[PDB]
């Protein structure tokens, strides 16, 4: 009876603490990402001001 | 100066750290064993309603 909308309940909480840590995963990858391309230019760059 | 030698400061640095970190793990043990979830257990799928409606 109420048991299911207990295990309906239980399985979306988990879906969504998943999906979450997933959001956290992702965003620090983006930030990982900006600051990979941010360091390439910034290395191309200082190598077009000469030091290697 | 023997005194301060045998309890040294960092002895009570120590014994204290202790001390809370016990304090911190009976804590946590003795609320784990008080969640209201069980004897709760069944919630209201209306969330209340009924219970609004009885009081």
């Amino acid at each position: 009876n109420w048991l299911f909308g207990k295990k309906r309940k239980e399985d979306a909480d988990a879906l969504a603490t998943l999906k979450g840590q997933q959001n956290r995963l992702q965003a620090e990858a983006r930030n990982l990402e900006r600051q990979s391309d941010e360091q390439k230019i910034l290395a191309s760059k200082m190598l077009k001001a000469g030091n290697k | 100066g023997e005194k301060i030698k045998t309890v040294s400061p960092e002895r009570t640095e120590r014994v204290m750290d202790s001390v809370m970190e016990q304090r911190d793990q009976i804590e946590m043990m003795t609320e784990a064993l008080s969640d209201p979830s069980l004897s709760e257990g069944i919630l209201d799928f209306e969330d209340d309603a009924a219970i609004d409606e009885q009081l």
